[PDB]
């Protein structure tokens, strides 16, 4: 729901764009298509819906 | 007289096709179509133009 400094052991990699995967962020796992955003997030938010 | 009566209806999509880079290219608008679509609702078109 929000930013997290506490994370459980794992390692991370490069970010891929333009392609369909498997994609894990702070513990939020999907698949889908990663692209540049133009939207202005505020300090204390992590996610948008 | 055929004309003003097709100026006179407010149609939603104008065509039938909808491409996939169109979609990611227009992600900043909250396109109605691209929503219909992306879950798995679909418009046929007449058969009769």
């Amino acid at each position: 729901n929000a930013p997290a400094t506490v994370c459980g052991p794992k390692l991370s990699t490069d970010l891929i764009k333009n392609q369909c995967v498997n994609f894990n962020f702070n513990g939020l796992t999907g698949t889908g298509v990663l692209t540049p955003s133009s939207k202005r997030f505020q300090p204390f938010q992590q996610f948008g819906r | 007289i055929e004309d003003l009566l097709f100026n006179k209806v407010t149609l939603a999509d104008a065509g039938f096709m909808k491409q996939y880079g169109e979609c990611l290219g227009d992600i900043n608008a909250r396109d109605l179509i691209c929503a219909q679509k992306f879950n798995g609702l679909t418009v046929l078109p007449p058969l009769l133009t």
